[PDB]
């Protein structure tokens, strides 16, 4: 009596690489990076009229 | 080099602890489910008291949490953590310094985030009276958990983030700008023992956590204390006797109250050391003892106790290990800072390296 | 692989997953006849020429 | 029912009886009686449509 | 710091499955050792004397042993690290409730043996008897029953926690396996109260709330008997019992980057005091 069991083929993904300026959604941003923030407290932006 | 430390997290609703008016370093505490509270207040209680009143007591506690934004009573998670300051201000009207007591009170009902905060200062308080009488002890309920080292913040939950081993000054706050912490505690508790007894002598100390009750026919009390000694554990069960050995007094004769005495005095003296010196009294074998026939010629004895002071009704202190200060001279600090608009006596313990403990009953 | 997105708390923590399967072969078969009849042995063989 | 912190009324052989008479055979009302301190459950459905 | 427990050859296979679901369980050992063999581990490793041992005899060595938390089950080793040297150097490890009782955050563990109702290793012909780990305050409530339990022999199974209900009844083997508990518990009591009645005689002749309270303010400042004799039998009967239902937690529970209360089949992280 002879058998085999047998591994036919093996499967696996590619993780899309997601970029935020890919988007369409990348308008409604003013995206302006910090090297720091949590070194900062209460910080405003003024406007006048 | 970082030393060893043990963060935890937490998902806690801020209904009576508030990680945003307590600043990163407070106390805090872990509490049990209070669904079991007065289940075992309707059991544990001494013959004659309001088993009810815990019931009743927190249910006006909780009841009055809300009051309005439609919210549920009973919840999946729940409030467990009473945040430090929130409970030595609800026990302010029992201490000595009573106008720095008020000082504790005064950054409690304005700086917490809520409506009419002081709604529950009058109840939680009379919970804490309610615990006493309805017996079911708070450090058998309390327990401790972890100081603040962050805190993140929505409606009416946050994640609180503590170390419940380890030295305090070890874990990152979160805001590089500040790094670490130190435990920061209100002066109207922190009680030393080295001025005190006269222990002038430099050396490492301990910091214990220590309740105090009051057992009376609806006049209860209650306070906490932090406590800097260089005690052992095993030796302070004196040193707690010297301090509030009034109110030892005051607990032995009017905690019992209700109970009925048997009247008149009933038990005789016990006579075995007379009964073992003659020969000439009867005796009983093994097979012959459990049989009507021969027991009824041995010596009848009925033992009645009823009212007597027990044990679990004359504890007047409960205490539990903290942490210690491991550095050749302990080196506290006395200043006030502002909490808001609102400046506190505060007492900035430093050096703090965290090992918690069993409770133990000084009764 | 699953993929993950960032949230704020105080909700707890979500970390990546992953996902590891094996499908067991099913197995079928086939038929068809053929016959033939006596006379058709006889012509092949050659006990009928 | 579920709710809690109504006065009840006093000769105890009719407050017992009307919650013996609606709770009794509910879709809503509780099996276990309420907790002096806590709130009432809804009873579990077997099935949800 | 991790030891090994090595399996001993012929293992079925329902058997490589029954200890692949004992991940992270709390196990005894004699001595901590690098290489250990599993008949030294079982329950058969502490039957000595003639009767397998009752609740009380675990008890026992349960404090001459040195407790150690499974880690990863290889097919040929249990690696497993004890609970008294190895978690100075790594910080924690997990640790799978057979609790009929959640755990909360912050909790101390003490163990029980399992008196509520069992790996059974029918290729090497031994069980495999576990500890309970409840919280340590339920420890002594729950002994402090089970031990009542047996003096209404010769109501009570009413238990809440965390919101929950206990039915400790669940009758047969758990009353005749807490047999010498509740004749230990009881001798030594009528010993303790006939021998403090028989120092001072009239310790229950007093009226209570009128002249027993100066009896006892009093005590707060600061042939022949064998009753001096017998003070020696019940100080160290009553000695070495303050040790066995102590039920000293080795265990607290710190939750991080996960669920509050952890619930039975779950895991919940483990740390020793530091």
């Amino acid at each position: 009596d002879v058998e085999f069991d047998a591994l036919l083929g093996s499967y696996c993904n590619t993780l899309s690489l997601v970029r935020f300026l890919e988007l369409g959604l990348s308008v409604a941003c003013v995206c302006t990076k910090f090297p720091e923030l949590a070194y900062m407290n209460e910080g405003r932006v003024q406007f006048e009229v | 080099g970082s030393p060893r430390h043990h963060l935890t997290r937490q998902v806690i609703l801020t209904d009576l602890c508030q990680p945003n008016a307590d600043r990163a370093g407070t106390l805090l505490l872990a509490l049990r489910h209070p669904a079991d509270l007065p289940h075992l207040a309707h059991q544990r209680a001494p013959p004659g008291r309001q088993t009810e009143r815990l019931g009743e007591a927190w249910g006006q506690l909780m009841e009055a949490t809300a009051l309005g934004s439609g919210r549920a009573e009973s919840g999946c998670t729940r409030a467990g953590l009473v945040s430090f300051n929130f409970l030595v201000a609800a026990c302010a009207a029992s201490y000595d310094a009573r106008d720095a007591a008020d000082a504790v009170r005064a950054h409690v009902t304005a700086n917490y985030r809520g409506t009419r905060v002081g709604a529950r200062l009058d109840r939680f308080s009379e919970c804490l009276r309610a615990m006493v009488h309805t017996h079911v002890f708070p450090h058998e309920v309390m327990r401790f958990f972890g100081g603040l080292v962050s805190w993140v913040t929505q409606d009416e939950l946050a994640s609180v983030t503590a170390v419940c081993a380890g030295p305090q000054e070890a874990a990152h706050t979160g805001h590089p700008g500040r790094p670490r912490s130190a435990v920061i505690l209100p002066a109207c508790a922190f009680v030393d023992l080295d001025a005190e007894l006269g222990l002038g002598g430099p050396g490492a100390a301990f910091l214990y956590l220590v309740f105090t009750y009051r057992q009376r026919r609806d006049q209860e009390l209650c306070c906490v204390y932090v406590i800097k000694s260089q005690l052992p554990p095993r030796g302070l069960e004196p040193a707690l006797e010297r301090l509030f050995g009034r109110l030892r007094i005051t607990n032995t004769i009017h905690g019992t109250e209700d109970m009925t005495p048997p009247a008149p005095n009933r038990n005789p003296d016990f006579p075995l050391a007379g009964l073992a010196a003659n020969p000439q009294t009867p005796r009983c074998s093994a097979g012959q003892v459990t049989n009507p026939q021969f027991a009824d010629r041995l010596y009848r004895w009925q033992p009645d106790l009823r009212g007597r002071p027990t044990a679990r009704t004359c504890t007047y202190a409960a205490f539990a290990e903290l942490g210690m200060m491991p550095e050749d001279s302990p080196r506290c600090l006395h200043r006030t800072e502002r909490f808001g608009a609102v400046s506190v006596p505060v007492v900035i313990l430093e050096g703090v390296v965290w090992r918690p403990g069993e409770w133990r009953a000084c009764a | 692989h699953q993929p993950l997105i960032a949230r704020d708390g105080p909700h707890p923590i979500e970390q990546p997953t992953h996902n590891y399967m094996t499908k067991i072969i099913d197995r079928r078969a086939l038929n068809a006849a053929f016959s033939l009849a006596t006379e058709a042995i006889a012509l092949l063989t050659g006990e009928a020429l | 029912y579920l709710g809690r912190g109504a006065p009840p009324l006093l000769d105890n052989a009719a407050a017992v009886y009307l919650r013996n008479a609606v709770v009794a055979g509910n879709r809503l009302g509780p099996a276990q009686p309420v907790p002096v301190f806590g709130c009432a459950q809804v009873p579990r459905r077997a099935g949800m449509d | 710091f991790e030891t090994d427990i090595a399996i001993p050859s012929g293992i079925s296979r329902p058997d490589a499955a029954a200890l692949q679901r004992c991940e992270g369980r709390v196990v005894f050992l004699p001595t901590i050792r690098r290489q250990l063999t599993l008949a030294d581990v079982a329950h058969e490793s502490f039957v000595s004397g003639g009767v397998s041992p009752d609740t009380l005899g675990l008890l026992l060595a349960y404090r001459r042993r040195f407790p150690a938390v499974i880690t990863r089950v290889l097919p040929t080793r249990i690696v497993a690290c004890p609970l008294d040297v190895g978690l100075t150097h790594a910080g924690t490890v997990n640790l799978r409730n057979t609790s009929p009782v959640d755990l909360c955050n912050g909790d101390p563990i003490s163990l029980v043996p399992p008196v509520f109702e069992d790996v059974r290793l029918d290729s090497l012909d031994l069980t495999l008897r576990f500890p309970v780990p409840l919280p340590s305050p339920l420890a002594r409530e729950i002994v402090a029953r089970l031990v009542a339990r047996g003096i209404r022999d010769l109501d009570l199974n009413v238990l809440y926690y965390n919101g929950s209900r206990l039915s400790l009844l669940a009758l047969g083997p758990v009353n005749a396996e807490l047999r010498s508990l509740v004749l230990n518990m009881v001798y030594s009591i009528t010993e303790g109260t006939t021998i403090i009645l028989t120092l001072i005689p009239r310790l229950f002749a007093l009226s209570a709330q009128d002249g027993y309270v100066n009896a006892l303010l009093q005590m707060q400042s600061v042939r022949r008997l064998p009753l001096y004799e017998a003070l020696v039998a019940w100080l160290t009967h009553a000695g070495q019992l303050g040790d066995t239902l102590a039920l000293a937690p080795v265990v607290r529970v710190c939750t991080f980057d996960g669920a509050a209360v952890v619930r039975s089949g779950d895991m919940a992280p483990v740390i020793r005091y530091p």
